[PDB]
């Protein structure tokens, strides 16, 4: 439906697929990385109803599907699974047919090259895609956040990356990969709401327990204290909706939750938080370098949302960082959706046009080609 | 509906941009205390250096 | 309505106290704009003071 | 259970601690430096279970510990744990009170003061030894290698330090301390052993790929035809057995990591390598001095247990150097303990029984006498 | 564009690099004696990035780049390099290509020849120079102080000239040429900070401690009594700011550094050390000539500005000179910049404009006519 040959940006997270088309400054639609299917045994003769379902279709009728993500921990493992959401993402809702149009992915650096290889396949051999470009979440979220310099530490839904980059150039000895995303944070909500007698454990529960911590939770910018009055008193409680009439509330589950990015500790992950691995990635950089990534603190990724986040990661590097030296967090409001502009922007740049990967390339190379084109 | 959602996202466009002046201004807090401690630093240091010079005077 | 009412009497609060933000942000640049001026020519003076000095010297 | 007051000897690193006695030609046990702490909530009872664990009791429980050094890059910046570690090493394998036995710890020549300084202190207030002596690591090397004339190549967890010795006498100009070493290869095999599908992020993880790189890997002569057919075909893979039963399969990252050390700048480092850098400290020698340091570069430490490190070595060199002259490298099967035999054999030398600070000198001057008495 | 087509002059050390044109009193510019090169690899687009930085613009990118000196000892080995320095110095940032103006570069008396001949040829073959002249540099020195007899001793980055000049004509077999320098003093404060618990081994932390011995360092005219205290005392501490808001203090080993061009054993240098140069410089001169050397000790270059550098320059000479004799140490403000002002003093001249290389001479004869033409 677009009237102009531009490449397609699709950001296919852990937890969500954005997407849409090179050079705008939003995502066209959002996609769950979902492939639902029935767990139930059909009792009617001519309903229709599908072996599978995809994306928003997986949502809409997931009253008795089991939901699963292809993606775990922001690598692609069900490439069958991801086929079936690329398809129904690019022909049926955004109306751009990948044939017709070259197409960016985007992935951690330290993401499994597989992933990278799978993702370079499929587009080419399935969606005979006439280009490709599997670009970086550091890379990204600098050009969406208007920076060549920072430390991209992407609080997203499958891994942390942490990584510094420096007048556009990596610093890879700086890197600090953490095994701490939202999805954690979503199963330690899942166990302290267990313990309030609200327990959620199969899909439907598990989507909307993802659904009240995105409304209710923050992080706090002192634990202790916050705990001290959320855990006495139900002025610190806020209600959410259930779907079928039920009401829950949250006290200190509201905090304790995001809590868990400055103490991983709580889903048994041997880490001192998101907050020392940026301290260690900015340190670890070049004495020269250090004082222009303090003052250029970039948060990017989902969970960025949690308010006082973009407030307690300045407070808890300032508190590490040396005197003099000026702490500053960049938080804007293309928070969440900052790797897939940052995929727009690059997928657009003339200084990018030489990048791609074009279908001439790929069958002289294979797949295997993502490594030397790509990163 | 309409009108809560529109005057939403006229609230929140509004917000946005009142949003975006603080953030600017206040990117420009920051650039006018980077250049006022800088400046400060450099009339400290113009005053150290003029103590030292009228010392060394 | 009540989902776009709250969000539009926050985007509105938040607006009012986004643009307040703004516009202490903004008289905070004001303010600072006026630390640069005395500044800058203190520093100015200082250099021309330290100048002075060495000149002397 | 000796028959003499004969010292004690310990060669204590960011790595291992090799400890035993004073003309023995091995240590009587060897433990990590590494006291491990507990990062799980105890929930059973009469369960024994140590607030603290030390050496190999730190190894045994690693499971559940975080395990964490007291020396970086060849200083001990946590005597507390050293401390610890000494207790356990004297008291428990070696069977030893120091009070009755003089004590002789080693640093490299350029270390920082403080840690000749500290050890100093410490085993003369808290283990009360008669007396001591810090010892010059390149010294031991010359000494357990069969040389007085040459480069030491400790390449060890901590630092590289390539000093050079003539007739037995320092040659300190021309010492070229280099930030390469053990500790960061354990970090980038690591990386790209996450490349490969398999990720490694806490302690006990850590450990694993350090055994990984000490039993997998190597340098071999030519790197790039070693990963021209390593990066092509499993014929060049080797399986490693994880402790819970599964396997990881190591390709072109079994040499790709060793090569860091001839290529620093694979983990952010400013180094041409260590073949140029022991040339530098050559270089930086007298021609007359020269002709018998090309003939003698001697490994020591660790890191020099890579196979093809030897010849590569004389190959890079020779290559750097004059025609004509002889380049060789000595490379004892004495490797990764020729320090510790150093030790042994500086202590038991006649040569050497006037050099001991007494536990009298000690008092009246305090600890720093160790810069006026050592070296 | 020039009101006259006077020479520019610029004075290549192995420090810095200055410029301006003839006539006036001071460079336009000054610059490291630095070519910079990326030691990274670029992972964002469109960021600019040079793939070789020159000057100031090495010295500000480089938080990312390995920087090189095209200058040792006062010669030139990267004229490549020295190339794209002076295309910077002449032509970006003194507005002036010498294709249109005369150029006066300078270099020691005692300097190889290969220097003043690729000098010579360099202007004459890429920047198409109308005419050129290398200048001595102790001349230069002699000039800007007001002085034609005198010992010149220059103490720069490179190496200590220490000529003897009376009355306009070189005494040449009483020049000590030393190889003894200010780069020397800078990478022995890098070590003897290491020795102190502040490493610094990479070309980031070079310049740190190059602009703390700028700042920090002095030579003491008595440094007995100065240790004695200083290396006693934190109150004979000073405080210095590294970029990352981090804090060293230096006590003895502030002066320990410059003590080291009286002490050159500190570097393992054989030498007797600059003041016992000047005092050669002048003894090995006729009796009827030594009388004004010992009167005239000319102080230039930099390192001179180290307080207590001229006092102890006199205090030795002093000491190591016949009684009676009155020994005196000139050491004007024009310090470290007397060898640049020398070059304006003499390339304004009248009877300099008969000392020129024309570009027609340097052709018919090619560049080993700056022995012919000028020294």
């Amino acid at each position: 439906d677009e009237d102009e040959t531009t490449a397609l940006v699709c950001d296919n997270g852990s937890g969500l697929v954005k997407a849409g088309f090179a050079g705008d400054d939003a995502p066209r639609a959002v996609f769950p990385s979902i492939v639902g299917r029935p767990r139930h045994q059909g009792v009617m003769v001519g309903m229709g109803q599908k072996d599978s379902y995809v994306g928003d279709e997986a949502q809409s009728k997931r009253g008795i599907l089991t939901l699963k993500y292809p993606i775990e921990h922001g690598i692609i493992t069900n490439w069958d699974d991801m086929e079936k959401i690329w398809h129904h993402t690019f022909y049926n809702e955004l109306r751009v047919a990948p044939e017709e149009h070259p197409t960016l992915l985007t992935e951690a650096p330290l993401n499994p090259k597989a992933n990278r290889e799978k993702m370079t396949q499929i587009m080419f051999e399935t969606f005979n895609v006439p280009a490709m470009y599997v670009a970086i979440q550091a890379v990204l979220s600098l050009y969406a956040s208007g920076r060549t310099t920072g430390i991209v530490l992407d609080s997203g839904d499958g891994v942390t990356h942490n990584v510094p980059i420096y007048e556009g150039y990596a610093l890879p000895h700086a890197i600090m990969r953490l095994d701490l995303a939202g999805r954690d944070l979503t199963d330690y909500l899942m166990k302290i709401l267990t313990e309030r007698g609200y327990s959620f454990v199969t899909t439907a529960e598990r989507e909307i327990v993802r659904d009240i911590k995105e409304k209710l939770c923050y992080v706090a910018l002192d634990f202790e204290n916050e705990m001290a009055t959320a855990a006495s008193s139900s002025s610190l409680e806020k209600s959410y909706e259930l779907p079928d009439g039920q009401v829950i509330t949250i006290g200190n589950e509201r905090f304790r939750c995001p809590e868990t990015l400055f103490q991983p500790s709580f889903i048994g992950m041997e880490s001192a938080g998101i907050h020392e691995t940026t301290y260690n990635s900015i340190m670890k950089c070049d004495i020269d370098i250090r004082k222009d990534l303090y003052a250029n603190n970039v948060m990017s990724g989902g969970t960025t949302m949690y308010p006082g986040i973009a407030d307690r990661m300045q407070k808890e590097i300032t508190a590490l960082a040396p005197s003099t030296m000026k702490i500053k967090i960049i938080a804007p409001p293309e928070r969440k959706y900052s790797v897939w502009i940052g995929g727009s922007i690059l997928a657009s740049l003339s200084t990018f046009q030489q990048m791609w990967i074009t279908k001439q390339e790929y069958d002289e190379a294979g797949p295997s080609i993502v490594h030397r084109k790509c990163f | 509906l309409d009108k809560y959602s529109e005057a939403l996202k006229d609230a929140q466009e509004k917000l946005e941009l009142a949003e975006k002046k603080a953030t600017d201004a206040e990117a420009d807090v920051a650039s006018l205390n980077r250049r006022i401690q800088l400046v400060e630093e450099e009339l400290d240091r113009a005053q150290e250096r003029l103590a030292t010079a009228l010392q060394k005077l």
